[PDB]
DNA sequence: ACCA
């Protein structure tokens, strides 16, 4: 069925699946149309025989040069997309919702890129863009495929962010509280502005793209702060880093940071054990530190997140197109 | 443009 | 140095 988001009662029954689910994503709840208030909402769900939810998809549809939308599911859709079978059934009842206004249905699930998942997905008419097109680097797909991710669930016992890791990067973590950096958290507009300065002042130094405030008032404003938290880290009563954590289905997600101009003391680390610690205290199973470009030491997102993440970045299977216009779809994707 | 997000 |  499609989701009539005037009704409340529909609306509360597609979120309580949404955030109970063991594979939810912010980027599938229905806040993240709030964020992404330039973008058109379209959301379509499977019931069982007994009416329950059982799979969803939150698509937003983007505007292109062409007379065809982009629609996508962001790190959607919630639900075992290796279940294809069940996944050609909710994808054909996001078709139908999107009337043949789209040229592609895009969704890059995090599930893990494999030689047999992928061969599946193309078995069943899917375009699939992973390996194929690696070498174009990180962007070349809308999310980073390669993302460095630490399982909390390999540290049962675990009580405190040291716990999880060797004495040598235990003294890399204590090291900026020795030296005098605390850190707290919230999500006040207070906390919003310490990010944005620090946000601006990272995208500047680096020559990068950046976001208006608004669009982190607007993520503020539909996510409360159970789920969203802003942790700000300071050496006495100078701002030195921030990041923006969402916690939602079984991961924190580290997604925006910055640090100031200057001497910051390694704080940015210590914004990373209290995110960890986050994570601990509220016994999620992952926390997610995000994309790399490449598993390499010449890649300083790689070196940043390996302090904190031993194991090997989690690989995902990257976008799986369902082609719509492929007229259109040659025209604007090119496949590698 | 750029970590999508 | 980057620690996004």
């Amino acid at each position: 069925p499609v989701l009539n988001l005037n009704d409340p009662q529909a609306v509360e029954r597609y979120e309580e699946f949404m955030r109970q689910s063991p594979y939810g994503q912010v980027t599938q709840d229905l806040g993240w149309a709030k964020v992404k208030n330039n973008w058109e909402p379209v959301d379509v769900y499977l019931e069982d025989d007994q009416g329950a939810i059982i799979a969803a998809m939150s698509m937003l549809l983007g505007d292109t040069p062409t007379d065809k939308k982009f629609a996508y599911a962001s790190k959607g859709p919630v639900m075992d997309v290796t279940d294809v079978d069940l996944l050609d059934r909710l994808v054909d009842e996001a078709v139908k919702a999107l009337d043949g206004r789209a040229y592609v249905l895009r969704f890059d699930p995090e599930v893990a890129y494999s030689d047999e998942f992928n061969t599946t997905l193309q078995d069943h008419g899917y375009v699939t863009r992973n390996r194929n097109v690696a070498d174009a680097g990180m962007h070349a797909t809308i999310q980073p495929r390669l993302n460095m991710v630490l399982d909390l669930t390999k540290f049962p016992d675990a009580k405190t962010t040291l716990d999880l890791y060797p004495s040598k990067t235990k003294s890399k973590i204590k090291r900026p509280f020795r030296d005098g950096v605390e850190v707290h958290s919230g999500n006040s507009a207070t906390e919003l502005d310490e990010f944005f300065k620090t946000y601006t002042t990272m995208a500047e130094r680096h020559g990068i793209t950046h976001r208006p405030i608004e669009y982190f008032q607007r993520m503020q404003a539909a996510f409360d702060a159970d789920t969203m938290r802003i942790f700000v880290a300071e050496r006495e009563g100078k701002l030195l880093s921030t990041g923006i954590a969402l916690k939602y289905g079984r991961k924190i997600w580290y997604m925006y940071a910055g640090s100031m101009d200057g001497n910051t003391y390694y704080a940015p680390y210590a914004v990373q054990s209290e995110m960890i610690q986050w994570a601990l205290d509220t016994n999620t199973d992952l926390y997610d530190l995000g994309g790399i470009e490449s598993e390499s030491t010449d890649d300083s997102l790689y070196v940043f997140k390996h302090v904190f993440v031993k194991d090997a970045p989690r690989e995902y299977i990257g976008e799986i197109d369902k082609v719509l216009d492929p007229e259109v779809y040659a025209e604007l994707v090119k496949d590698g | 443009a750029x970590c999508x997000x």
